[PDB]
């Protein structure tokens, strides 16, 4: 006689739990995860140019460290630098090493242009066994350890232009004897100087003398200061003693090149997103695997789970 | 839900119902059936997946940026680029938080609307022929076989040669 | 608010209703009265409860921090430093703004929900004994006693007992 | 024959007003206070292990300015600097002041261990008449002022290990004499000079002479300078003219600890969060008080209340 | 939009109304009309306005900031500048997307909500002397000349006036 | 017989597309923008006092160049740095220069107060042809130049008080004479030495012989150097060589003044918010044109456009 129409929605045995503005527990029949908590424990090698350290610093590699030899003129879009690395040069400090270690990883790139300096009165190509190339006493490839040249240390005064349209990163030092015996035994002078300026700017420092505790054998240590020098402008480098010569400059350039300390393996994938943890899928809007991230990376969110409803709500069925 | 009908005058869910998120059920002189509805069924998946495509197809790229952990004690730098840090994450985490939590508050009444225009939709249709029972059930009083029921769930239903019979039967 | 119920198509609020957040007021051969629903004006309370607790149990532990006053004048470093804070301090006002603003719109919303999902819910257990004076009253059109108005308020209601006596009074 | 049954919601008699998308003042019945606006005034004497700097400054403390000498190898989760605190030692300058107030502050402990330093050549345990520790001269309690024995000065030389598995933060600095005769006098040589080292930082202070502003009557300034030596590293000190000896080092730990510049009352109660107005409760999402918090605290927003809408709309009758 | 009013039940909208946001439309025996209806066209307006409002008249002052480009190369402390303004403005460029994205979907529905208000005052108006046919139209079952629909539209309607004239036609 | 009402919405001929969150693209009747795009490409003149440097930077305006002699004493709500700015005045160094440009900006005024000299013993005005003023040879207006006197640069000993109530700003330097020969000639002692302190400060800072590349036909240079001397303090210069005296002090004051780079023409107009591509409007919510800003701005953000809904969806009608 009559007829009986139903309306009715679906539901599912074992639904999904979510977070709403009136339940920080309702439940869904279907949410999608929106974030990334795992990674890959690797590092894709390539929409990125990557560039493992090894067992160098990019600071290293780029003074010359005898074994970081062999990323001599490198580049790289992320630099890694691993937990592991040390160093077997001579002892060095650098002022601000953490700004040097910073501009030249985002500048991406170690060409290192050799130039005519004009060192007379001098003994060149110092060393020490704190820095063996081979079986010989060496030192940093980019640096000219200078030191005295019958019987004298002339007062240089070397002047190099930059005649090209980009910027030149001139990177050089000054020496701190152990001892004002070692002083005067190197540079003849009982107290050096190294005064290096352009139009722009001068840095002259002032070496200093002392026992420092031996680092391979060697109380002395050598500071290293940076100049850039713009396109029209010359470089100066005036110095009668304790001077550690630049041999030439590095290219600089901008780009997206960064560095980046990991221990992780470096695979042959294709990730577009770095972490310290390895690689990991951009496809999700938030992460939660490292704060540090290179490249199309998730914003990082302490939450390690947040679920957005793609279904209904989930009713039962008696 | 802001419209009561999914969790609310709808009692249950159909966990058979498995080809659609909404559907009919009907129970006439040749027998009982179920089918579901794409219509509607469509019109929410259509919703929330723009939703969601909102949401997953972005993320911006950085490169160089600032150092994040430490191996010495600096002091007033450090703790400013540990601040600023941390400071984002922060705001970030914030952001996600709210996002889902009104994303889904939205995703629950939406989904109940679609439910409940449905109804309205099927009530509309059968006019003067049927009566609302409460439960999202509809009586219609008057003979209505498979083709009947089919005609009323793709939209074809004919309310008036049925009226007479419904109106003698719904005021007798 | 979405629903027009509220502030709506009922005209005004009670002061006397002191026993919850929705109800009844009858007038029939008895008399007149004033029972308040519990089942909804609890549900409007629960929604609400869980909204608060979400916004308000939660704060987050930071101790050593970045300065923020200072004594004497620096440049630089400084500023960066106030930038910082200044900038963190912008974006969390304007969260906190936003956030009582898209809640308590939801919120005038859903207590306008509630009180239309109770008016539906009434009208669906009245069927044809009964219609929407659209001031927010049903004229029930057969005599409907204190045991009878109890019946609809509790949701025990038979509609078949006082059905012909109703269609009588109606079509008449 | 009929009844009539109407439906309805409740209203009452002084509404809340409460902001929305659609309404920046709108009536609803009932609504919360989101932000923290107010204080007791005071800063409770728990959770956290609070320690009123009273007169004395953290760096005071550190240094060991006579007042300050109650403060020796205290501990702190929050250190608390007063408005009237005052120095009433010897003259000194700190090159970068704030960073050293802010590693110690976060290492929460004052743990000083006395070093067996041998000052071979030299007279120790100097003073000045700015710093009447008790009626006689004195000076910071763990520094050593060191001068002239027996009408010379050595290049002084001393070593010292750490042999410990923690990391020690060594403290010292240099002189500034007010005049020539007063370095050849105090320190026979006419240019002094200190040397700190171990394997990973060098730092050399060179002495700087001149008329200075007297301050508790001296001309002359102290500059004061800090050294952390690592665990398997050691320290090398190097002078041959007016160092300040360090007595042995801070213990260095990581935690919660910090410090507040404050003027508030210390009470006896229970307050997770701290501001430099005093404690104040952290039941609320945000808080007006002060942008300066310690603890468990609601984020500093600059809107002085947020009313939280907690009914529905209020519409009375007439 | 959660209504099912606009692009729902009511198929499209009206060009020809150039002087309301709704209004109704008839086909009496004098012919067919139109007229914008003021008191529902003015709500959506007067909301809108204010939603609007809440998001103009608002702007804060900044002077002495931090520096944001820069012509030579330093290393930590620049990038840290960059960083935080860097962190600053994708923070409020989400906070506008989502500003726009909440707002408008809220717009949307309102205007949905308010149509939908103005089809419920009007059925409740005609009570049992029309019957709602499922596209936004009202069959009035009784003759119903320019003046009376002017009494619809304005809320005067006197449904008794009609109500037999009415019932005959609809039960016949 | 019977009679039909319909009830409906209007719909628009070209509606507007706008963005919710279950559409990236949705039509609506109408919508606002709240992405103020464009600028007039013109700094008004007003609310704000602007200065414009013309062809001097702040900091040579702060120093006294010559031709930036038409800014003593000049104040601002905003300074304008134009690109094309240059220096004609001694070849300068300023360590922090970045600093100094930063306080003096923020300062709001170059209100300059000579304070009486009492350089004994030295000659005073020195001048360059590197800092012509007029067909002699001048140097910084605000700086004086001290020489040898009669054979001899006395142990300069000078204190000036700070009896007023508002801080003074003293701007100093020191000389790096190109050689030996021009440090002796000059000064006749063979190392110089200025010391500026205060009774909270107190800054020492050596001066150093080399040659630097010729600038306007020096090779020398100047470093410059600033202190802040607070009401009840005193400020003592003590040098015996290379000091560049100070000739009084600068008001400091606080207040929203500040600095901008930018060539944008200066028109007279009325516009409360001020950026490097010119004035712009503040009655949308955010801003694509610059991040850079001065003034009420809404914020800036990367959305080059943001539609913000203000009518119905637009239906139209097949
Ligand atoms: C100032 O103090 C410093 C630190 O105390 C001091 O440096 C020390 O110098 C001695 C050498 O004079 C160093 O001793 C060396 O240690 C290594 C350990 O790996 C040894 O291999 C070296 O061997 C030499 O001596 C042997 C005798 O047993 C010979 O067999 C051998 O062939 C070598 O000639 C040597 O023992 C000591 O390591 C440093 N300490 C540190 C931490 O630097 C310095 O001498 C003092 N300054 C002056 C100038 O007095
Ligand atoms: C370079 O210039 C500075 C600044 O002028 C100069 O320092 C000044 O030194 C004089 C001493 O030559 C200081 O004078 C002292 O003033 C205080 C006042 O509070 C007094 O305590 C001292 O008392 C003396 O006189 C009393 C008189 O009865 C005696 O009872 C007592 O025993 C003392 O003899 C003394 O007068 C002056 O305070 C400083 N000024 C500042 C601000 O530093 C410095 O000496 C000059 N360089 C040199 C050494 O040429
Ligand atoms: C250390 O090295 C530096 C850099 O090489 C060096 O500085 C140079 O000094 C020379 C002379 O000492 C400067 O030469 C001058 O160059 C300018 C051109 O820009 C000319 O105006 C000068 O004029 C001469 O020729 C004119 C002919 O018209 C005559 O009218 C006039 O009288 C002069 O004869 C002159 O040639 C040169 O500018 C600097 N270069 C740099 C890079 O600064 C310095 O000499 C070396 N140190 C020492 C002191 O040994
Ligand atoms: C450029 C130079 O002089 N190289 C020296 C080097 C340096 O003097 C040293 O690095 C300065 O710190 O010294 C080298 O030997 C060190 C060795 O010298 C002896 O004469 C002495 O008896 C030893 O105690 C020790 O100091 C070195 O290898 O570093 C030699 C090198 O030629
Ligand atoms: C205060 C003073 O002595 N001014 C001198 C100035 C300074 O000595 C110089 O700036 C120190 O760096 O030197 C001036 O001269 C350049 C001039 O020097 C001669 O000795 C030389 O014979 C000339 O060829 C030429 O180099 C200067 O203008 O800077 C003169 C000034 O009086
Ligand atoms: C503003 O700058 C003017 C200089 O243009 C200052 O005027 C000098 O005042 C001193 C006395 O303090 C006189 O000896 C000079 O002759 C004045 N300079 C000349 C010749 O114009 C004035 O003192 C400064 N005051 C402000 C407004 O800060
Ligand atoms: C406003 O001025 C800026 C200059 O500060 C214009 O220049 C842009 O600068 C950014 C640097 O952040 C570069 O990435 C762009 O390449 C520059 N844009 C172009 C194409 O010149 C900026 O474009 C100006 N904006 C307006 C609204 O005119
Ligand atoms: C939810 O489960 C369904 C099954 O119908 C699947 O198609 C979908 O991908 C899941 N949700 C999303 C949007 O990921
Ligand atoms: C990199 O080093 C090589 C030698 O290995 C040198 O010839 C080359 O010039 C350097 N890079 C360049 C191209 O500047
Ligand atoms: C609807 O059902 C009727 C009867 O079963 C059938 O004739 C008609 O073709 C159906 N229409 C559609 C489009 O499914
Ligand atoms: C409803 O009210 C009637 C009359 O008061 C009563 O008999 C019935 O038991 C009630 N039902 C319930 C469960 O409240
Ligand atoms: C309810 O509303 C009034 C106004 O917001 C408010 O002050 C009161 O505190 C609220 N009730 C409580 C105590 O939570
Ligand atoms: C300071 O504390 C250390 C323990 O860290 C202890 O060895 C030393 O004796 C204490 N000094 C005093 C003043 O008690
Ligand atoms: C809190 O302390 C600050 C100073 O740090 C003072 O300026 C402010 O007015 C105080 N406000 C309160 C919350 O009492
Ligand atoms: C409503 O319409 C009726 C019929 O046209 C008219 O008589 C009455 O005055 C109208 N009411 C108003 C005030 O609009
Ligand atoms: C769109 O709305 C704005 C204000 O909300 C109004 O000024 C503008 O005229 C509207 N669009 C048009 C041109 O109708």
């Amino acid at each position: 006689s009559t007829a009986t129409l139903c309306l009715g929605h679906h539901a599912v045995p074992n639904g999904t739990i979510v977070k709403t503005i009136t339940d920080d527990q309702i439940e869904v029949t279907n949410a999608t995860e929106l974030v990334q908590s795992s990674s890959t424990g690797k590092i894709c090698n390539n929409p990125h140019r990557i560039l493992d350290g090894r067992a160098c610093t990019l600071i290293d590699a780029l003074l010359g460290d005898p074994h970081c030899d062999v990323f001599q003129n490198e580049t790289w879009d992320l630099f890694v630098e691993r937990s592991n690395a040390f160093s077997n040069c001579y002892p060095y400090d650098i002022p601000d090493y953490a700004s040097l270690r910073s501009l030249v990883a985002s500048s991406g790139t170690l060409e290192f242009i050799t130039e005519g300096f004009t060192w007379t009165g001098v003994t060149q190509n110092g060393g020490s066994s704190a820095c063996k190339r081979g079986p010989a006493n060496g030192f940093f490839s980019r640096l000219n350890w200078l030191t005295k040249s019958e019987s004298a240390y002339p007062v240089l005064n070397v002047t190099m232009p930059n005649n090209d349209n980009f910027d030149k990163l001139y990177i050089w030092g000054v020496h701190h004897p152990s001892t004002n015996q070692e002083q005067t035994n190197l540079y003849v002078q009982a107290s050096g100087r190294v005064t290096v300026s352009t139009r722009r700017s001068q840095q002259t420092i002032i070496p200093n003398i002392g026992s420092r505790p031996w680092v391979r054998g060697q109380p002395g240590r050598i500071s290293i200061y940076w100049t850039i020098v713009k396109p029209g402008d010359v470089l100066v480098i005036n110095s009668n003693g304790n001077l550690i010569a630049p041999r030439g400059y590095f290219k600089m350039r901008t780009g997206k090149s960064s560095i980046m300390r990991s221990d992780a393996p470096i695979d042959t994938c294709i990730s577009e997103c770095i972490t310290p943890n390895g690689s990991i899928p951009n496809d999700k809007p938030f992460q939660n695997v490292n704060k540090i991230t290179y490249g199309a990376c998730p914003k990082y969110v302490k939450q390690n789970t947040l679920k957005l409803a793609t279904g209904m709500r989930n009713v039962p069925e008696k | 839900g802001l419209f009561g009908a999914i969790a609310g005058f709808i009692e249950n869910g159909w966990e058979g119902m498995i080809d659609g998120w909404y559907g009919f059920r009907h129970q006439n002189s040749e027998g009982t059936g179920q089918a579901a509805d794409l219509k509607s069924t469509q019109a929410a998946i259509d919703q929330i997946n723009r939703k969601l495509n909102r949401v997953i197809e972005k993320t911006n790229e950085k490169f160089h940026q600032i150092e994040k952990e430490f191996s010495e004690v600096e002091g007033r730098i450090q703790d400013l680029e540990k601040y600023v840090e941390d400071t984002k994450i922060d705001l970030w985490s914030y952001n996600a938080e709210l996002l889902v939590a009104l994303e889904n508050q939205h995703t629950i009444d939406l989904a109940d609307s679609e439910m409940n225009k449905l109804f309205e939709k099927t009530r509309r249709q059968l006019r003067e022929n049927a009566e609302d029972m409460g439960n999202g059930c509809f009586k219609i009083y008057h003979k209505c076989d498979n083709a009947c029921i089919e005609s009323i769930r793709n939209g074809t239903y004919d309310h008036d040669i049925y009226r007479d019979e419904a109106l003698n039967n719904r005021f007798q």
